[PDB]
């Protein structure tokens, strides 16, 4: 009975910072960080960023280091991502996936076990 | 005499993966009986001496290492097997001459609210040599930009907690591993059965 | 700095054929790798974690092995259902690059 729901995307104009938010169905959410991956329109998928166990470590992709800000609301058991700025390469589909090994205090589940759904964030003016 | 194996089997405490106790036994007869008869042993793997003939060999030194590890990765405790355990925290010699026993123990370590007590080594500079203890706490140092004794982009604490829960699954849940090692020396042999 | 490279990058095997795909990584990666099932517009889910064991739920036909700097992923009897893209990813070093991608086709 585990699933994950994403939202907060669509037509996004350059210079805006939409809230990309995804939440979990049910588990010990506070004890498992997660990661965000990006799926190029037709090329492949690399990453977005990382969120650690107790919101401590905040690692990002070197190619886009210092731009994105990714945070977690533990009380709401949700994860938010904002967009400081945009280019023409941010026309991908964002997935957010849970973790549980070499990512969180306590190895519970195999790395990247569930994922779930996707959000389309094509940017144009 | 019948030296007991309960001191290393039924003790309620277990060094996680790296502080593993090294208890040596001498001047006794193991009898290797309960080791074989018990049907609760998840894995019972011996190399060299056959399981039935242990009682017929009179060695001089017997070591009983004990610890716990991720259930799925129990296979990594075997001669000439590389991974994230044998390569960093507890390696066995290629020409091993002992036995390895693994139990599935969920009711005794997997608390309902979760257990984070047991530690686990993940990061190290150089590979690990057979039969050595690596109790350590120095923070990992990636090299270039070696920071200092602080946590940063390149610098990490080389320890982790398993984080056991009752309903993780067959893998990722406690197992109890005990390794029996036999050594023969010019000193008189003492340890063997009836 | 980790760089991944899947040698075939494109396959077209028969329905009853055994496909042995491979994944290669630079430097050392030890025993942290996974394979994925990317159907167009669907969650990639998971088949093999640690490149040695299949997650509870995937059909038992698939299997994986390898270590060090090289890994292999074997499909025994692929049904027409198994026509998705397959990706190999490591997750050991803080930069965890994601595999290129291998399109699977039918002869
Ligand atoms: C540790 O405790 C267990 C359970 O108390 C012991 O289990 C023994 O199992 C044998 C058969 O394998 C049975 O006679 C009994 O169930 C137990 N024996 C006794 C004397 O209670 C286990 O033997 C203990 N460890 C050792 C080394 O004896």
């Amino acid at each position: 009975e585990v699933q994950l729901v994403e939202s907060g995307g669509g037509v996004v104009q350059p210079g805006t910072s939409p809230r990309l938010s995804c939440a979990a169905s049910g588990f010990t959410f506070s004890n498992s960080g997660m990661h965000w991956v990006r799926q190029a329109p037709g090329k492949g998928l690399e990453w977005v960023a990382v969120i650690w166990y107790d919101g401590s470590k905040k690692y990002y992709v070197d190619s886009v280091k210092g731009r994105f800000t990714i945070s977690r609301d533990n009380s709401k058991n949700t994860l938010y991502l904002q967009m400081n700025s945009l280019r023409a390469e941010d026309t991908a589909v964002y997935y957010c996936a849970r973790d549980g090994t070499v990512a969180v205090r306590g190895v519970m589940n195999p790395f990247f076990d569930y994922w779930g759904q996707g959000t389309l964030v094509t940017v144009s003016s | 005499n019948l030296c007991p194996f309960g001191e290393v089997f039924n003790a309620t405490r277990f060094a996680s993966v790296y502080a593993w106790n090294r208890k040596r036994i001498s001047n006794c007869v193991a009898d290797y009986s309960v080791l074989y008869n018990s049907a609760s042993f998840s894995t019972f793997k011996c190399y060299g001496v056959s399981p039935t003939k242990l009682n017929d060999l009179c060695f001089t030194n017997v070591y009983a290492d004990s610890f716990v590890i991720r259930g799925d990765e129990v296979r990594q405790i075997a001669p000439g097997q590389t991974g994230k355990i044998a390569d960093y925290n507890y390696k066995l010699p290629d020409d091993f001459t002992g036995c390895v026993i693994a139990w599935n123990s969920n009711n005794l370590d997997s608390k309902v609210g979760g257990n984070y007590n047991y530690l686990y080594r993940l990061f190290r500079k150089s590979n690990l040599k057979p039969f050595e203890r690596d109790i350590s706490t120095e923070i990992y140092q990636a090299g270039s930009t070696p920071c200092n004794g602080v946590e940063g982009f390149n610098c990490y604490f080389p320890l982790q907690s398993y984080g056991f829960q009752p309903t993780n699954g067959v893998g990722y849940q406690p197992y109890r591993v005990v390794v029996l090692s036999f050594e023969l020396l010019h000193a008189p042999a003492t340890v063997c059965g009836p | 700095d980790i760089q991944l490279t899947q040698s075939p990058s494109s396959l077209s095997a028969s329905v009853g054929d055994r496909v042995t795909i491979t994944c290669q990584a630079s430097q050392d990666i030890s025993n942290y790798l996974n394979w994925y099932q990317q159907i167009p517009g669907k969650a990639p889910k998971l088949l093999i974690y640690d490149a040695s064991n299949l997650e509870t739920g995937v059909p038992s036909r698939f299997s994986g092995s390898g270590s060090g700097t090289d890994f292999t992923f074997t499909i025994s009897s692929l049904q027409p259902e198994d026509i998705a893209t397959y990706y190999c990813q490591q997750y050991d070093n803080l930069p965890y690059t994601f595999g290129q991608g291998t399109k699977l086709e039918i002869k």
